């Protein structure tokens, strides 16, 4: 589990 | 829940503090850059970068902060701009970041040439250029902005395979290229750029430095701002691309509940500081120049050594020696004549002077004067590795000899010159003080030696 926003 | 992991778990207090801050850098850099244009407008090249650089920030703010507001600090899943909107919203985000770095970047070059390359600068540019220079890094801005029309998309990411609150504008593909075009916008949006700016901005501020009380402050605060305007770019935009970097560069395997809750918390603060660039900058740069206080706040060594030795007069008059000179120590002729020195004023500057010209154009003289000198030192073997060593302004008094009596002249002083070389300040003094020079003009000689025992503005209490 780790970010996707940019 | 199916979108239940998607969750960002962040201070509501943290949330209300980071929404306050961004509309009041939204507020301050909107304004700022608006009324920067409507300032710019109504008014070399500089004006235009400026005002360049003032759009870019401006669209910063306006195309950047919004969605990221929604849907980067509040509302992280699901993507309310669908799949184009995802690869519009990076793209003009990069397109903007990449015109402000660019600018920053350009309005640097710009005013190198300016001040260490005038001959150039004079001849080799113009408006024209300018524009032609200016749609270049627009052009170049979307090009280089590209890659994030096809990187970017939506994703389903919920645990089930589609259920809608769980789409995500994401890198939506392989790391190998994520990582890879994450790495040439941070080449070349910061280090390029960091390379350039914090060079030549130096370089910059040590010439100007040099050449440069109250009638020159106006130019000391530019040195501090050219200093100022590299940090500022280092502090609000090193976290973000450091950030973009750790995003890509950790992998699935290291990524924790824990490092997930940073990220988004750095995130905060990063993209904080990035706006923050945005709503400073018109108030940086602009700062330098005169009516700063009026038009934003309405909203609510070498000169001045030189101006003491050689004076200023506006009709002929004859120095130490008995020639012909006017303004700030510019010798019109060695002849006896007072015609043939009307002859060379006139030939000087380009009209029917008879003997007579403006403070402007004592100026112009001096300058060109202040070049050939300073060219002179670098041009010399027995001048430059002992200007070289000086500092700005022990500079400055290596300047005065070379403006009072020539390179080859100073190249004389064979000795005192290898002493000021190796810092023996006061062994220079004593044999400087022992010359023809010091005889004819002991007041300014004692002054230039006084700067050159001290390194500091000792002798020139006359100063203004």
């Amino acid at each position: 589990r780790r970010p996707y926003i940019l | 829940g199916p979108n239940s992991d998607l969750d960002v778990n962040t201070d509501i207090y943290s949330k209300v503090l980071v929404t306050a801050i961004y509309l009041a850098l939204f507020v301050v850099g909107t304004v700022g850059n608006s009324v920067t244009l409507f300032t710019l407008a109504r008014k070399s090249t500089v004006h235009y970068h400026l005002g360049s650089l003032a759009l870019s920030d401006l669209l910063i703010l306006l195309l950047a902060m919004p969605v990221e507001l929604y849907n980067f600090i509040w509302v992280h899943h699901p993507w309310a701009f669908g799949d184009a909107g995802c690869r519009g919203y990076y793209f003009l985000r990069d397109a903007c970041t990449y015109a402000t770095a660019l600018n920053v970047a350009s309005l640097s070059v710009e005013r190198y040439l300016a001040i260490c390359h005038p001959f150039k600068a004079k001849t080799l540019m113009s408006r024209s250029r300018t524009k032609k220079f200016i749609s270049a890094i627009w052009l170049a801005s979307a090009l280089l902005a590209i890659p994030m029309l096809f990187t970017m998309g939506l994703q389903n990411r919920s645990a089930d395979g589609t259920h809608p609150g769980g789409l995500v504008c994401t890198p939506i593909v392989d790391t190998a290229t994520v990582k890879v075009v994450i790495q040439v916008n941070t080449f070349m949006s910061f280090l390029f750029p960091m390379l350039v700016i914090s060079i030549l901005n130096t370089v910059i501020a040590n010439k100007l430095t040099v050449m440069v009380p109250g009638r020159v402050q106006a130019l000391r605060h530019g040195v501090l701002v050219l200093r100022a305007v590299v940090i500022a770019f280092v502090v609000c935009w090193l976290p973000y691309h450091v950030r973009r970097l750790m995003f890509c560069y950790i992998s699935d395997e290291q990524w924790t509940t824990f490092l997930f809750d940073f990220y988004h918390y750095f995130y905060m603060l990063t993209n904080a500081l990035f706006y923050a660039s945005s709503a400073i900058n018109p108030i940086l740069y602009n700062l330098v120049s005169a009516n700063f206080r009026q038009v934003f706040l309405s909203t609510l060594n070498i000169f001045e050594m030189l101006r003491i030795d050689e004076g200023l007069r506006l009709k002929i008059y004859k120095d130490t020696e008995g020639y012909y000179t006017i303004g700030i120590g510019h010798l019109l002729t060695k002849s006896p004549s007072l015609n043939a020195a009307k002859s060379e004023l006139d030939k000087a500057i380009g009209r029917n002077t008879n003997g007579v010209i403006t403070k402007d154009e004592a100026e112009k003289l001096f300058n060109q004067d202040v070049d050939a000198a300073v060219r002179g030192i670098l041009r010399n073997a027995k001048l430059k590795p002992v200007y070289d060593s000086l500092d700005a302004v022990r500079r400055a008094a290596l300047i005065n000899m070379v403006f009072q009596m020539g390179e080859t002249g100073v190249a004389g002083f064979t000795n005192s010159l290898r002493m000021l070389n190796n810092k023996r300040w006061d062994e220079a003094a004593v044999n400087l003080a022992k010359s023809r020079w010091y005889n004819q003009t002991p007041n300014r000689a004692k002054r230039v030696i006084t700067t050159f025992r001290t390194g500091t503005w000792d002798a020139y209490g006359s100063g203004s």
